[PDB]
């Protein structure tokens, strides 16, 4: 009730093959032509990736900067401010990049110094400036 | 099986039900109470067990009921009753035996048999045993039919039956006791031998093979679970069904091709658009840089918005950095799926050229035992006789299987020479007009009561008609007639001095170069204890070969034998004989096949009797006069030399229950 391991026998296909003297021996040769179809185009695309691929000689070794590695202070000096306002109008609000630029200062900080000096240096106009760009 | 239950089995009978025939005997039995049922049944075993252990002599009535033990040895009259049918249907007391009680002075009855094959000499025997007279015509000068056997010295190989295809149930077991057949079994192992003269190494000899019993589970399927049985108005043969499920086979190799290249490139347009997302990074990150050293070439010390773009640029350059190391990540992975792919790709081809030929020869072989092309036979009913087929290995017979036609013909009036021309039968008699084969002038007249004819089914086929009825056949048995398929196969022998072959080896293939060739030659045979190879023509090659001359045929297989053995281990064979079956005009073919557009039913229809009209109008309807026997006529067992000989017992069990009457009904 089953077909055999192996052999792939289903209705629809056997129509396909018996509906004329010669619909066998059409239908192998669209999957035949089919197949080269797509051969060539591996090719194609061996060639597109391959001129791509040498485009990238050595990647971005030269375009690296050494690791800053610097310890997380707690007092913002004055030039810390400043550093910060300007890295928000450029920023908005993603509080990973801030923190990078400032270098010594964690996200939370990050955070609690929006609210903190939330009226002295206007964070509230610099965000609508960066809202619209 | 054992025990009485055993007898059961080796007459092809359930131990433990009543047959159609033995409710049409027994009808008060059958439809009583389940318990006489019983007690019938073990009579009925009990006594074919007697028959079986012994059957060189004759099992009379007396001595079944000695041997029958109480309480089963009660009913005096049921037990009467059960041996006659018995007798009369050819269960026990057939073949050759030795009488207790000699024949009765006088017969009662004449039947006239044409034919002295198998089922001639089988039905011949039951009635003169029965107390009729009985007459066979014979168009050759022997008996035996397409049992043929050549001899010359000890030369000794069948040109027609040669196997004993198992003995479990076969009453060809029965007929050994009775005669001396040297009974050698069969080594199934063949070695296929390809054309170049070399072996088919034992990796390929066994996944063709394989292949080749999955392809035919496939059309089994086709026919079966999707009703694959007709097309454009046809019948599907078997032929037809293979290629379909090849072409199939073939699709699906290619599909899975493609679906492979297809997850290639899918797998290398996500690489293609990486590479352009890291180029058009790469390049943002050699612009920023130099934005991020042009901002720290300006010397310290700078105001805060100086120093906020060097921050600035750090921070953006290192956050495009990473972007394009988690893409590098992403690179490497994807180039190693692709890597993977390429190294597993799916089977190139379905069948090679050469597995091709080889799965050519497992067709020729199949062809061999239809004898007939793959597309004439019924998809649907090809194998409709497998599952009578008979337990143990099959045999050869090594003083050649002549010696049992020739056995059975002892002591019956055989006319040889004698060709039946004419077959006329009406409501009072019947007469049969022959001639004498050397000098076709001198005629010949016999009148009987019932004629049975066993011509086989190539001479019935004949056009224009070898034998004439008058009145002709109904429409309904000349249709079956042309329904069926009568094939062809024939045999080469070949004598040697000495064997220069392995002699453990009894049968070994050769492949051959085509489709169209595959049967001419494809099988040798060494089953002879003297140094004679046996060559078959199967297939479409076997209609072919009969048109060429004997030396061209015996060429071409001292070439095939050179080939697979050296050309110098290979002698001019002494005596050499080469069958034409189709060509035979008492035969006109080998036996029958079910073709497509036939069935099983057909072969009931060929055995039906047929019984003429009223000589006068308006009285009463008349007795049958012309009953049918031999190989075409039983279904359960065509195209066999046990079939021709149950067909045989059949009808004289059956002449003889209209001649003499059936006492053993009420």
């Amino acid at each position: 009730r089953k077909p055999p391991k192996g052999m792939f026998l289903s209705q629809e296909d056997v129509e396909a093959v018996s509906a004329n003297a010669t619909a066998a021996t059409t239908v192998l040769r669209q999957l035949d032509m089919e197949l080269v179809s797509v051969k060539r185009q591996i090719q194609n695309i061996k060639q597109t990736n391959s001129a791509l691929k040498e485009k990238l000689d050595g990647g971005i070794e030269p375009y690296r900067l050494p690791e800053v590695i610097q310890k997380c202070n707690a007092r913002w000096t004055t030039e810390e401010q400043l550093l910060a306002v300007q890295a928000i109008r450029k920023y908005g609000r993603d509080f990973q990049a801030i923190s990078d630029v400032i270098g010594n200062k964690s996200v939370v900080q990050v955070k609690n110094f929006f609210v903190n000096y939330r009226r002295r240096f206007n964070i509230d106009e610099v965000l609508q400036e960066w809202e619209a760009e | 099986p054992s025990g009485v239950e055993g007898a059961a089995f080796q007459s092809r009978l359930p131990h433990d039900r009543m047959t159609s025939q033995e409710a049409a005997c027994f009808p008060d039995i059958i439809s009583g109470p389940q318990q006489t049922q019983k007690v019938f049944l073990f009579i009925r075993n009990r006594t074919l067990q007697l028959w079986l252990d012994n059957p060189k002599i004759q099992l009379t009535f007396e001595a079944t009921l000695q041997q029958l033990e109480a309480p089963y040895n009660s009913d005096t009259v049921l037990v009467h009753r059960v041996h006659s049918y018995l007798e009369r249907h050819g269960l026990i007391n057939f073949g050759i035996y030795k009488r207790i009680k000699p024949l009765p002075t006088k017969k009662t009855g004449k039947v006239i048999i044409i034919g002295s094959g198998v089922s001639g000499l089988a039905a011949a025997r039951q009635l003169q045993s029965f107390g009729m007279d009985v007459t066979l015509l014979e168009a050759r000068d022997r008996v035996g039919g397409r049992v043929a056997t050549f001899r010359k010295g000890n030369y000794v190989a069948d040109l027609g039956a040669m196997v004993v295809t198992g003995l479990g149930g076969n009453p060809m077991a029965v007929v050994s006791k009775q005669v001396n057949m040297e009974l050698a079994k069969i080594k199934q192992k063949c070695p296929l031998y390809e054309a170049n003269g070399q072996a088919v190494p034992k990796e390929k000899d066994e996944m063709v093979e394989q292949e080749f019993n999955r392809l035919l589970e496939a059309t089994s399927y086709l026919s079966h679970q999707l009703d694959f049985n007709v097309l454009n108005n046809k019948p599907v043969s078997l032929g037809q069904a293979l290629e379909v499920v090849i072409q199939l086979q073939e699709k699906h190799v290619k599909d899975e091709q493609i679906e492979h290249w297809k997850k290639i490139v899918k797998t290398q347009e996500e690489l293609k658009e990486l590479l352009n997302k890291m180029v058009n990074l790469k390049e943002k990150i050699k612009e920023l840089h130099q934005q991020y050293k042009e901002a720290s070439e300006v010397k310290p010390p700078r105001d805060i918005t100086a120093e906020f773009l060097v921050k600035s640029k750090h921070r953006d350059l290192t956050a495009l950095c990473k972007e394009y190391d988690e893409l590098a990540e992403t690179q490497g992975k994807l180039e190693e799926k692709l890597q993977e792919l390429e190294a597993n790709p799916p089977s190139d081809v379905y069948l090679s050229s050469r597995d091709r030929q080889i799965l050519d020869w497992h067709f020729a072989n199949l062809e061999f035992a239809n004898a007939t092309p793959l597309s004439t036979l019924s998809l649907k009913h090809w194998d409709q006789d497998d599952d009578f087929e008979f337990t143990g290995s099959h045999l050869t017979v090594r003083n050649g299987y002549s010696c049992v036609p020739v056995a059975l013909a002892e002591g019956l009036d055989i006319k040889l020479n004698t060709a039946v021309r004419q077959v006329r039968y009406t409501a009072s008699g019947c007469e049969v007009i022959a001639v004498n084969t050397r000098s076709t002038s001198q005629t010949f007249i016999y009148k009987c009561d019932a004629v049975l004819c066993t011509l086989p089914l190539g001479v019935l086929k004949q056009q224009p008609p070898a034998v004439q009825f008058v009145p002709p056949l109904p429409e309904w048995k000349t249709s079956a007639v042309q329904r069926m398929g009568f094939g062809n196969l024939n045999k080469v022998v070949l004598c040697f001095d000495r064997v220069f072959w392995d002699p453990s080896v009894n049968l070994f293939g050769h492949v051959g170069s085509t489709t169209a060739s595959r049967g001419e030659l494809f099988l040798f045979w060494n089953l002879y204890k003297a140094p004679i190879l046996l060559a078959l023509v199967a297939g479409e090659a076997a209609g072919i070969m009969e048109n060429i001359s004997d030396d061209v045929i015996v060429g071409r297989c001292l070439a095939i034998l050179k080939g697979i053995f050296g050309s110098s281990a290979v002698p001019q064979p002494k005596e050499t004989v080469v069958s034409r079956w189709r060509a035979d005009p008492w035969a006109r073919g080998s036996y029958s096949y079910v073709a497509a557009g036939s069935s099983g039913n057909d072969y009931d229809l060929m055995a039906q009797p047929i019984t003429p009209g009223p000589s006068i109008p308006g009285a009463p309807q008349p007795i049958p006069r012309l009953f049918f026997a031999g190989e075409h006529t039983i279904r359960n067992y065509p195209a066999t030399v046990h079939g021709a000989l149950l067909s045989g017992l059949r009808e004289a069990g059956r002449i003889a229950d209209q001649f003499l009457g059936a006492m053993y009904t009420l």
